[PDB]
C-alpha cells in the first residue's frame, strides 16, 4: 500500500543531511522546500542515490514502479509547501518534481530496452536527432459558463482530450435546462513541451545493422538543453502510447545531461586553479602546449606551433562597418605517409564544437546547407552542413585534393565572410558560419618532386590558395638519421604504448580544453608604433614573390595573416597588447613553411 | 481469371497450354453503377504436349564404330560448310562432369564457345537450331541478361530481377552482337561466366543466383 | 539430400488430464537415467523460460502422446506448458513464480512434417512442422500486452485484467479498452510497472534457391516469435523453424471472405551451419601444446607448407596469406589514439596464375570472410549507402560490405577494373578503420576494423617485363601506401613448374592437418606478444637501411615507395610471426623472418 | 516605395542638397565617400556611383521601339588580391532589394524563374528567380568566369532589354525587371599576363562583352609605392561625409530630375562614336557596337544628375567619355 510511503517520504525529505556543502550539515531538501514555498525555483531533482543512502528498498520500488511514485512524491511536496511558507489540487501546483537516476544502474543502449522494462527508470545514451521546437501543452483545461456566472475545470492525460458542453452545475441546469459553457487560453494552465529523436552510436551497431530510434518527450524544464546532432544521456520512464494489442512507445525524459566530452558536460566547469595560473605564468607556456598536442608523433614541432594558434584564433574588427575574420585556416600539403590524418584526427577531438568530414565522401550541398523535401508534407526545410555544425569551432577536411572540383569552390564563402547565403526554390536567408577549415592534401601525384616548379605540384587555383593564411608544406625526406630516430620512436611507442619520456610531460586533453578556452577571452589590441615595422615586412615579401621563379601568389590579403597570427600569440602570453616580439614569430612562421623546399 | 481448388492446385505452370472447362460467374464480394467482376470456377483441366526399348537405339547407336560423326552431321542440316564449328557444338549439348573435391572445391561441367566473324546471318540460324534442339535453352539478343537492381514504382525501394543466365539451370543460352550488350550487363556476365553465379552487393540486396548454363556465343 | 533431422543424422558422433498427467510423468526422468531432471535443474540455474524436448524420447516413452502431439499442437502444448510449470514448482517454488508462464520448444525427427515453405499444403493446419529456408525480411520488435493491473485512488482497492489474442495457443479476441471505471462511480489509473507486456517480431521464411524448380518465384511463409526468441534472426540465414501452424480469420464490416492468412507461431530455432570453431578437445589443446612447442624454429614455415597444397609454387605469397590470416595487434594508447593491427595483401600477375584460386580459399578458411569484385562494387556500396524505409519512410544507413565483415577479410579481385573515383572511397576505411558518411540527413561513423586481400591484372593484359614495374601498374602512390605487400606473379614461364602444376591439376581430375590448421589459428589469434629491445634496434635499423636509395642496388626499380608506413608493417609481419609459435615475446628470429619478404616484395628488377 | 515621402523631406534639407550639389568638385566628395575602407581606385567608386542613379526613364510606347534601359551593368575584371569582392560585398550591404550570387552555386533557372510542382495542388507553378526578385537594385554575380556557358547565356535577355519570356509546359508568359548586374570575373589563368591581347585575358564572347558599358580592368602590379601606401593604410583599422546627407541626396536626385540633351551635347556625342571604331577596330582591344553610343547616352544623362543639372551639356559628355576610355587602361 502506499498510505503508509507518503510518510516514509516525508521523513526522508525533511531528514536528509549532506556535508559536501563545504559547511556543517544541512539539509539539502530542506532549503530547497523553502525556495519552492517562494516561488524562485519551478523543478525538484530527488536525487535516487541519497535515498538509497537510508533506505536501499525504496530505490528498489521505485525503479519497479517510478510511476505511482512520481505523484506520491509530487502529494508530499504538496503538502509540506504550506508547512513551510482553486477547486483542483493542479491547476495550483506551479512546480515539477524529477528523478536524477540512482547511480547503481548502468546506462543502457536504445537497442537493449525491451519489453521487460515498460513503465520502470530506465537510461539511455544516444545522438540527438531532428529536436522541435517548444510549444505549448496543456494541462488544466478551464471553461466558463457566461449564463450563470462560473468557472469549471478539468484535467488532460492523453495526447487528445474531448472538451465538454454540460455546464455540470447542477443549478444552472435546474434552473433554465439550457446554457452553453466556453472555453478559455486564460484560466488553464499550460507547459513547455517538446519532442526529440534519438538514434543509436553508429558506432556501437553490429557490424552493418541499421540503427534504431526511440522518441523522447522533454517538458517542463528540460527543454531547450539538447541541441540537434548531440550526444546525450537521458533518463526517463518507458511507457506505451494512448490509443490491438501491439503498442509503440516513447521515453518520457526525467533528466538530460550532456556527454560530449566523453565524460560528462564540464564546459562550464572550466576554472583554472592558482597552481595551474603557476604555469600559464611561466616563461615558455606557449611551448609546452605546442609539445603537448598530439605527443605520439615524433618531429614536427613547428606544425604543432601553428595548429595551436589554429584552436586559439585571432581577434576580429568591425571598423566603419568594414568585417574583418577573426579565425585561421591551414592546410598541410606534404608527402604520404607523415600523419596528417593523425593530426588532423588529435584537432578534432581537441575543440569543443568539431566536425570531421573526407573530401571525397561528401558532397558540395552537404558541406554548406541542403534543401531537402518532405515526402509527408511536400514542404522544403533546410538542413545545415558540415560548416554550419560547426558554427563557434573547427572543420576538419582532409583528401581536398581528390573533391570534386564543384564541390570545393562552395567553400570560397565560408572562408572570407563566413556566412552561407542560399537562394534555392524554398528558402532565401544567409546562415552564420564562423567556422575555421584545417585541411590536408597531397601535392601532384602524391609525391613532390622537384622538376616541376610549385603552383603546378600543388595545383590550387589562386583564389584558393590565398584563402589559407599557412599552406604549410612537409616531406618525407629520407635522410637516414631522420629516419633512424622516427624508427626509434615509433618502436618504443610500440613496446610501451606511450611516447618516450620527453623534457615535458604533455598535459591532459581535459586539462588543456580549459586552458585554451581561458585564453580566448582576451582581445588585445594593436600599438600604434608597430604600424612601421610590419609593414616593411609586408613589403619585403611582395618583393621576393616578385622576384622569384618558385614563389607562390601573394597579394594584400598576406598583410592580415601577419596581423591576425599575431594577435595569437600575444593572446597566449596573456598580454593585453601586441609586442615586437610575436610579430617576429608571426613572421618566422610564415618563413618556416616553404623552407622544406630548400 | 480462374480459380484452381483442392487437387488443380500446382497443376500447370506459366507457359502451358490448356483447354479450362469453367462455371463462369461473378464475384460476390458485396466506371459505371451495377458493374461486377467475373471469372470462370475452373472444374475441369488438360495439357497440350523414357522407355526399356527405347534405351537400345541409345545403346547400340553409342555403341556403332561411326558413332561420332552420325551426330555432327544431322545438327545443322540448312547450313553447311566447316563441320569443325559443328563438330564442337555437338559437346556442348552434352557437356563434362561435376566434380566435387574433398575440399568441396567444385569443378565447371559446362563449356563456352565463340562463333568470331561479319554478322552475315548465317550464325542465326545456327544459333536457332541449338536453341530448339536443347533440353533447357534460351536465344537472347528486357529486364537483362544478369542481375538489375531496380526502383519499383510500388515499393519506391530497390528489387532484385535475376535475368536469364539465373532461369537456366543447367541449359544453354545463346548470344548475338557480342559489343551491343550493356556495359553493365557485359561486366556481370564476365563475372558469371568467371566464377558461374551472380552475386549483386547494392542499395538493399545482398543475394546469390547460382548460375548454371552454357554460353554459345557469336562476336563480329 | 533430405534434411530428415535437426541434428544431421550423418556424422553425429565425430480429458485434457490424461495428456497434463502423462507429460509430467514423462518430465519425472528420473528412474532410468536422469536426462531432463539434469535440464529443469540446468535452465534454473541459467535463469531461462524454456526448454528444449527431444521427441525421439516421447516416442520410446509414449508413443501414443507422440503420435497425439504432432497432429493436434494446441490442446498438446496447452497441456506440456502446464504440466511444466507444475514439474518447476516441484523443485523451487520460488523460481516458480518469478516468470509468468514457461514455455517449451522442440526437436527431434518428424516423420513427414519436415516441410519446405513449397510443400507446406494446408494438410497441416494445426500441426508442428519443421519448415526450413532463408529469412528475407524482420520486423521491428515491439511490446505486446498479456495483463494489466489497475487501481481506484478512491476506494484504495486494486483490480486487474487478463489479455488474450488470435496469438495465442487459446485464441480468444479480448478488447483493450483499459477500463477506466469498472463501476461509474470510482475512477481508476492503469500501473504500467506491475503489468506484464512481452515481446513481438514476424520474420518471413523463404524457400532455398538452389531447391527451388527455377520456375517461378519461390515460395514464402510468415512466422511470428516471441518472448525472447526474438533477435535469433537476422536476413540472409538459413533456418530450421519448429512451430506449430495455424490460420488467423477476420473480417471487417460483419462480412466474412473465406480467404485466410496462414502463419507460422515459431517454438525454436536452429541455424543450419556452423560458422563457428570454440569447441576443441582437451586432446586437441594437448595436441596443440605439443605442436607449439615440439620445434620452435620451424613451426612457421611448417604451417605455410600446408596452407594451400593445391597450388604449386607461390611459397612467399603462401606465407603472407598465413601473415594475413593471423594478423597483428591492435594498441591503442591512453590518450585515446589507435593504430591497426592489420595486413593488406595485393596480388598482380599474368592470367592464370591461381590467383583468383588464392582468393576462394582465404574465404573458406578464415570466418566472416566477404567476397567482392572489381565491377559489381560501386564506391558507396563498398562502405554505407543511405536509404529508406517502407513501412517507416525515413532514413537510414544500410551498411556496405566492408563494414559488414568486421574483424574479418574482404575478397576482392579484379581490383583494377574499378573506377578511379571508386577506389578513393576506400582511403579512409583500410587504414583509420572506421567509416565516416556525411550525407543529406545522416551523419554516422561505422566501425569497420577489417583487412583486404585484393587481386589486379595488370596493365597491358599482361605483364610487360622491360617496362618498370611503376608503369604496369595504374595505381597511384596513394593507394599504393596502404596495401603494404605488393607481389607480382607473373606467370611462371620457366618450363619446370608448369610440368608439375599440370600433374598435380591432372591428378585432381582422376578422382599439417587441413581441418587442424582451423582450431590452431583460432587459438593462436588471441595471443599478444611483445616487442622486446633486442629486435626492435634491428628493425629500427633495417627500415633506415631501406629507406636509403643506395643501400638497395642498381638496376633495380622500386614497386612502391617506402614511408614510415612500412615501419609498422614490419612491427606487425613481426608479431605475427611470433604469434605461430605462440611464443609472446618477439625475437631477433622473427625481425628476420619478416625482413626478407618486404626485400623481395619490394625491389624489381628490369630487363633489357 | 518612399516617392510619396520625398515630398515629405524638410525644406531645410533641400536648401542643404541644392547647395552642396553646386560645389565644383560635388561628383569627386561624394563617390570617395563611397565605402571609406578601400584604398584609392578612385575610377571605380565613380562608376559605382553613376550606377546609383541611372540614365533618365524615357517613354519609347510611341515610337513602337518597345522599352529602354536605363541602368548601367559594370563589370570588373583583374587579377587576384586587388579587392573585388569587397566592393560587391559593401554595395549589396548598401544597396536595398539586392541579391548576392556567386559562380558554381547557381544555376540557369535558378537565377531567373523555375517551374514548382505545387506541393498541395500538384500543379506546376512558376516562380522567381535571383535577377527578378531583385528587380529594383542590383544583382552582385561574383565569380562570373567560373559559371558553365550554359548559364551566362541566359543573362543575355534579362540585362538588355529588361525582360524574360517563357515557355514551358503550361505557362507562357512574359516577366520584366529593372536589374541591374555588377560582375566581376578574374582573367583566364587567373595572372594577367601581358603577352596577350586584352580581348584573350577576359575570354568572354563578344556578344556578352557589349552588354557590359564599363569594363574596369583592375591592372594592378607590385607597386612599391602602392603596396606601402595600402598596407599603411590596412594596419590603421586596427587601432580604431555623412550617410543621411547621401542617403536623401539619392532619393532627392531621382525624385525630381529629368535630363534631357541638348544641341551642343549632341553634337558632342556623334564624333565620339566615330573616333571609338576606328580606335577600338586596330588595338583588338574590345571592338565598338553602336549599342556603346547608347551606353554614353546613359552615363552622360546619369553624371548629369548628380549635379542636378536638369540638362546635358557638354561637360557632362566629355567626363563620361574619359570615363569610358581611361578603364580599359
Ligand atoms: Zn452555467
Amino acid at each position: 500500500d502506499y498510505a503508509l510511503e507518503k510518510e516514509k517520504v516525508k521523513k526522508f525529505l525533511q531528514e536528509f543531511y549532506q556535508d559536501d556543502e563545504l559547511g556543517k550539515k544541512q539539509f539539502k531538501y530542506g532549503n530547497q522546500l523553502v525556495r519552492l514555498a517562494h516561488r524562485e525555483q519551478v523543478a525538484l531533482y530527488v536525487d535516487l542515490d541519497d535515498v538509497a543512502e537510508d533506505d536501499p528498498e525504496l530505490v528498489d520500488s521505485i525503479c519497479e514502479n517510478a510511476r505511482r511514485y512520481a505523484k506520491l512524491f509530487a502529494d508530499a511536496v504538496q503538502e509540506l509547501l504550506p508547512q513551510y511558507k482553486q477547486y483542483p489540487a493542479e491547476l495550483m501546483r506551479r512546480f515539477e518534481l524529477y528523478f536524477q537516476g540512482p547511480s547503481s544502474n548502468k546506462p543502457r543502449v536504445i537497442r537493449e530496452v525491451r519489453a521487460d522494462s515498460v513503465g520502470k527508470l530506465v537510461t539511455v545514451r544516444g545522438i540527438v536527432t531532428r529536436v522541435s521546437e517548444v510549444k505549448p501543452k496543456m494541462v488544466v483545461a478551464t471553461y466558463t459558463c457566461d449564463q450563470c456566472g462560473a468557472e469549471t475545470y478539468q484535467p488532460i492525460q492523453s495526447p487528445t482530450f474531448m472538451p465538454l458542453i454540460m455546464c455540470p452545475s447542477q443549478e444552472c441546469q435546474t434552473n433554465r435546462s439550457g446554457g452553453r459553457l466556453y472555453l478559455q487560453t486564460r484560466g488553464s494552465r499550460f507547459i513547455k513541451f517538446q519532442e526529440m529523436k534519438m538514434q543509436e552510436h553508429s558506432d556501437q551497431v553490429p557490424v552493418g545493422n541499421i540503427p534504431r530510434s526511440i522518441t523522447v518527450l522533454v517538458e517542463g524544464e528540460n527543454t531547450r538543453i539538447a541541441q540537434p546532432g548531440d550526444h546525450v544521456s537521458v533518463t526517463g520512464i518507458f511507457l506505451p502510447i494512448l490509443r490491438g494489442l501491439l503498442s509503440e512507445t516513447y521515453l518520457e525524459a526525467h533528466r538530460i545531461v550532456k556527454m560530449n566530452k566523453s565524460e560528462d558536460d564540464e564546459s562550464g566547469a572550466g576554472e583554472l586553479t592558482r597552481e595551474e595560473l603557476r604555469q600559464i605564468a611561466e616563461e615558455d607556456f606557449y611551448e609546452k602546449l605546442a609539445a603537448s598536442i598530439a605527443p605520439e608523433i615524433y618531429g614536427h614541432e613547428d606544425v604543432k606551433k601553428a595548429l595551436l594558434l589554429l584552436l586559439v584564433g585571432g581577434v576580429d574588427q568591425s571598423p566603419r562597418g568594414m568585417k574583418i575574420r577573426g579565425n585561421i585556416n591551414i592546410c598541410l600539403m606534404g608527402d604520404p605517409g607523415v600523419a596528417k590524418s593523425q593530426l588532423l584526427s588529435y584537432i578534432d577531438r581537441l575543440a569543443p564544437r568539431s566536425q570531421y568530414t573526407t573530401g571525397r565522401g561528401s558532397s558540395g550541398v552537404g558541406l554548406t546547407a541542403a534543401v531537402l523535401r518532405d515526402s509527408v508534407s511536400g514542404e522544403l526545410t533546410l538542413e545545415g552542413g558540415a560548416l554550419v555544425l560547426a558554427d563557434q569551432g573547427v572543420c576538419c577536411i582532409d583528401e581536398f585534393d581528390k573533391m570534386a572540383e564543384a564541390d570545393r569552390t562552395a567553400i570560397h564563402e565560408v572562408m572570407e565572410q563566413q556566412t552561407i547565403s542560399i537562394a534555392k526554390a524554398g528558402i532565401l536567408t544567409t546562415l552564420n558560419a564562423r567556422c575555421s577549415i584545417l585541411a590536408a592534401a597531397n601535392p601532384a601525384y602524391g609525391r613532390y618532386n622537384p622538376r616541376r616548379s610549385l603552383e603546378q605540384n600543388i595545383q590550387l587555383p589562386a583564389a584558393l590558395l590565398s584563402r589559407f593564411d599557412l599552406l604549410w608544406l612537409i616531406q618525407d625526406r629520407p635522410d637516414r638519421d631522420n629516419d633512424l630516430r622516427l624508427a626509434q620512436h615509433i618502436t618504443y611507442v610500440h613496446q610501451h604504448s606511450r611516447q618516450p619520456p620527453s623534457q615535458f610531460e604533455p598535459l591532459d586533453m581535459k586539462l588543456m580544453r580549459r586552458y585554451i578556452a581561458m585564453c580566448r577571452e582576451k582581445q588585445p589590441m594593436v600599438p600604434e608604433s608597430l604600424a612601421d615595422y610590419i609593414t616593411a615586412a609586408y613589403v619585403e615579401m611582395r618583393r621576393e614573390a616578385w622576384a622569384s621563379k618558385d614563389a607562390t601568389y601573394t597579394s594584400a590579403r598576406t598583410l592580415l595573416a601577419i596581423l591576425r597570427l599575431s594577435t595569437a600569440l600575444a593572446r597566449l602570453r596573456m598580454v593585453d597588447v601586441v609586442e615586437k616580439e610575436d610579430v617576429n614569430e608571426a613572421i618566422r612562421l610564415m618563413e618556416m613553411s616553404k623552407d622544406s623546399l630548400l | 481469371q480462374l480459380y484452381c481448388d483442392r487437387y488443380l492446385c500446382d497443376k500447370v505452370v506459366p507457359g502451358n497450354r490448356v483447354t479450362i472447362m469453367g462455371i463462369y460467374s461473378i464475384k460476390k464480394f458485396g466506371v459505371g453503377v451495377g458493374i461486377r467482376s467475373s471469372y470462370i470456377r475452373v472444374l475441369g483441366i488438360q495439357v497440350d504436349t523414357v522407355s526399356p526399348q527405347e534405351e537400345e537405339e541409345f545403346r547400340r547407336l553409342a555403341a556403332l564404330p561411326n558413332v561420332y560423326e552420325v551426330i555432327s552431321k544431322s545438327i545443322a542440316p540448312s547450313i553447311f560448310g566447316g563441320t569443325d564449328m559443328k563438330k564442337a557444338i555437338a559437346c556442348l549439348l552434352f557437356g563434362g562432369s561435376r566434380k566435387r573435391l574433398p575440399d568441396g572445391l567444385t569443378r565447371r561441367g559446362d563449356i563456352n564457345l565463340l562463333m568470331l566473324g561479319d554478322p552475315g546471318t548465317a550464325k542465326s540460324q545456327l544459333l536457332k537450331f541449338v536453341e530448339k534442339c536443347s533440353p533447357i535453352g534460351v536465344y537472347t539478343s528486357a529486364a537483362g541478361l544478369t542481375a538489375s537492381v531496380m526502383r519499383d514504382p510500388s515499393s519506391r525501394n530497390f528489387i532484385m530481377e535475376g535475368g536469364a543466365m539465373v532461369l537456366a539451370d543447367g541449359g544453354v543460352v545463346c548470344i548475338d552482337e557480342f559489343d551491343k550488350m550493356r556495359e553493365d550487363d557485359r561486366v556481370a556476365i564476365h563475372e558469371a561466366m568467371e566464377q558461374q553465379t551472380i552475386s549483386i552487393a547494392k542499395a538493399g540486396i545482398t543475394t546469390t543466383l547460382n548460375s548454371r548454363c552454357s554460353v554459345l556465343a557469336a562476336a563480329n | 539430400m533430405l534434411p530428415r533431422s535437426p541434428p544431421l543424422p550423418r556424422g553425429n558422433l565425430w480429458e485434457l488430464r490424461e495428456a497434463q498427467r502423462d507429460y509430467l510423468d514423462f518430465l519425472d526422468d528420473e528412474e532410468d537415467q536422469g536426462i531432463y531432471q539434469s535440464k529443469v535443474r540446468e535452465l534454473i540455474s541459467d535463469n531461462q523460460y524454456r526448454l528444449i524436448v527431444n521427441v525421439n524420447d516421447l516416442r520410446r516413452k509414449n508413443e501414443k502422446r507422440a503420435n497425439r502431439l504432432l497432429n493436434n499442437a494446441f490442446e498438446e502444448l496447452v497441456a506440456f506448458q502446464r504440466a511444466l510449470k507444475d514439474f518447476v514448482a516441484s523443485i523451487d517454488a520460488t523460481y516458480a513464480k518469478q516468470y509468468e508462464e514457461f514455455y517449451v520448444g522442440l526437436e527431434g525427427s518428424f516423420g513427414s512434417k519436415h516441410v519446405s515453405p513449397r510443400t507446406l499444403t494446408s494438410c497441416f493446419l494445426s500441426c508442428v512442422v519443421c519448415v526450413e529456408g532463408i529469412v528475407t525480411k524482420c520486423s521491428l520488435v515491439r511490446p505486446k500486452v498479456v495483463r494489466s493491473v489497475h487501481y481506484c485512488p478512491a476506494t484504495k482497492k486494486t483490480i486487474e485484467r487478463r489479455y488474450s489474442d488470435l496469438t495465442t495457443l487459446v485464441a480468444f479476441p479480448s478488447s483493450s479498452v483499459y477500463p477506466t471505471k469498472d463501476e461509474e462511480n470510482n475512477p481508476l489509473e492503469t500501473e504500467y510497472g506491475l503489468s506484464v507486456y512481452k515481446d513481438h517480431q514476424t520474420i518471413t521464411i523463404q524457400e532455398m534457391p538452389e531447391k527451388a524448380p527455377a520456375g517461378q518465384l519461390p515460395r514464402s511463409v510468415d512466422v511470428i516469435l516471441d518472448d525472447d526468441l526474438v533477435d535469433k534472426a537476422k536476413p540472409g540465414d538459413r533456418v530450421q523453424v519448429v512451430g506449430t501452424y495455424r490460420c488467423l480469420p477476420g473480417k471487417k464490416g460483419g462480412y466474412t471472405s473465406g480467404t485466410f492468412r496462414t502463419v507460422l507461431i515459431a517454438c525454436n530455432v536452429k541455424q543450419m551451419s556452423k560458422d563457428a570453431q570454440p569447441s576443441f578437445s582437451a586432446e586437441d589443446i594437448a595436441k596443440i601444446k605439443k605442436f607449439s612447442k615440439t620445434r620452435s624454429k620451424d613451426i612457421f614455415d611448417q604451417l605455410a607448407k600446408s596452407l594451400a597444397p593445391s597450388i604449386h609454387g607461390h611459397d612467399y605469397v603462401k606465407k603472407a596469406i598465413l601473415c594475413l590470416l593471423l594478423g597483428g595487434v591492435e594498441r591503442d594508447l591512453e590518450n585515446g589514439s589507435h593504430i591497426r593491427g592489420d595486413i593488406n595483401i595485393l596480388l598482380i600477375g599474368d592470367p592464370s596464375v591461381a590467383k583468383s584460386q588464392l582468393l576462394r580459399y582465404v574465404l573458406c578458411t578464415a570466418p566472416r570472410a566477404i567476397p567482392t569484385t572489381g565491377r559489381g562494387s560501386s564506391g558507396v556500396g563498398l562502405t554505407a549507402a543511405v536509404t529508406t524505409d517502407q513501412e517507416t519512410g525515413e532514413r537510414r544507413l544500410e551498411a556496405g560490405a566492408m563494414v559488414l565483415a568486421d574483424r574479418g577479410v574482404v575478397c576482392i579481385d579484379e581490383f583494377d577494373k574499378m573506377s578511379d573515383m571508386d577506389r578513393t572511397a576506400i582511403h579512409e576505411v583500410m587504414e583509420q578503420g572506421r567509416v565516416t558518411i556525411a550525407k543529406a540527413g545522416i551523419h554516422a561513423r561505422l566501425n569497420a576494423r577489417c583487412s583486404v586481400l585484393a587481386a589486379a591484372n595488370p596493365v597491358y593484359g599482361r605483364y610487360d617485363q622491360y617496362k618498370t614495374p611503376m608503369e604496369n601498374i595504374g595505381l597511384q602512390d596513394s593507394l599504393l601506401s596502404r596495401f603494404d605487400l605488393l607481389f607480382i606473379m607473373l606467370d611462371q614461364m620457366d618450363p619446370e613448374q608448369d610440368r608439375e602444376i599440370s600433374d598435380h591439376v591432372l591428378r585432381m581430375h582422376r578422382y599439417v592437418s587441413a581441418a587442424f590448421m582451423k582450431k590452431y589459428i583460432h587459438v593462436a589469434k588471441i595471443i599478444k606478444p611483445v616487442l622486446t629491445q633486442e629486435s626492435a634496434t634491428y628493425i629500427a635499423e633495417e627500415y633506415s637501411r631501406l629507406r636509403s636509395q643506395d643501400s638497395m642496388s642498381s638496376d633495380t626499380a622500386r614497386t612502391s615507395p617506402v614511408t614510415a608506413r612500412t615501419l609498422e608493417t614490419l612491427i606487425r609481419l613481426a608479431t605475427a610471426h611470433a604469434k605461430a609459435r605462440m611464443s609472446k615475446t618477439v625475437d631477433l628470429q622473427d625481425a628476420e623472418e619478416a625482413v626478407e619478404l618486404v626485400q623481395y616484395a619490394y625491389f624489381k628488377k628490369v630487363l633489357e | 516605395d518612399e516617392e510619396a515621402e520625398q515630398k515629405l523631406f524638410s525644406e531645410k534639407r533641400v536648401e542643404l542638397l541644392k547647395e552642396l550639389s553646386r560645389k565644383p568638385d560635388i561628383y569627386e566628395r561624394l563617390a570617395s565617400a563611397l565605402a571609406p575602407s578601400i584604398y584609392e581606385h578612385e575610377d571605380i567608386k565613380k562608376g559605382i556611383l553613376l550606377q546609383l542613379f541611372g540614365g533618365t526613364r524615357k517613354d519609347f510606347s510611341h515610337t513602337g521601339r518597345g522599352k529602354f534601359r536605363a541602368e548601367i551593368n559594370i563589370l570588373l575584371c583583374g587579377d587576384p588580391g586587388t579587392s573585388k569582392s569587397q566592393l560587391l560585398q559593401y554595395v549589396y550591404n548598401l544597396v536595398p532589394r539586392g541579391q548576392y550570387t556567386s559562380g558554381k552555386g547557381s544555376s540557369a533557372v535558378g537565377l531567373t524563374a523555375y517551374v514548382m510542382k505545387d506541393p498541395e495542388t500538384r500543379q506546376l507553378v512558376l516562380q522567381t528567380g535571383a535577377l527578378v526578385l531583385s528587380d529594383n537594385g542590383i544583382c552582385c554575380i561574383d565569380e562570373f568566369d567560373k559559371m558553365n556557358e550554359s548559364t551566362r547565356s541566359v543573362l543575355h535577355e534579362v540585362m538588355e532589354q529588361q525582360t524574360l519570356s517563357i515557355a514551358k509546359a503550361g505557362i507562357i508568359c512574359q516577366l520584366n525587371a529593372r536589374t541591374s548586374v555588377l560582375a566581376a570575373a578574374n582573367p583566364i589563368e587567373s595572372q594577367w599576363n601581358p603577352k596577350k591581347t586584352t580581348i584573350e585575358n577576359i575570354q568572354l564572347p563578344h556578344t556578352l562583352l557589349s552588354r557590359f558599358d564599363l569594363i574596369f580592368l583592375l591592372l594592378d602590379p607590385q607597386d612599391e609605392a602602392y603596396d606601402r601606401r595600402l598596407a599603411h593604410h590596412l594596419v590603421a583599422l586596427y587601432y580604431q561625409l555623412d550617410m543621411a546627407v547621401l542617403k536623401d541626396y539619392i532619393a532627392y536626385a531621382h525624385s525630381t530630375i529629368m535630363p534631357r540633351l541638348s544641341e551642343e551635347a549632341s553634337q558632342a556625342l556623334i564624333e565620339a562614336y566615330v573616333d571609338m571604331r576606328k580606335i577600338g577596330s586596330s588595338r583588338g582591344m574590345v571592338s565598338a557596337y553602336p549599342r556603346q553610343l547608347e551606353s554614353l547616352i546613359r552615363l552622360a544623362e546619369a553624371h548629369a544628375k548628380v549635379r542636378l543639372s536638369n540638362k546635358v551639356e557638354a561637360i557632362d559628355v566629355e567626363e563620361a567619355k574619359r570615363l569610358h576610355r581611361e578603364a580599359l587602361k
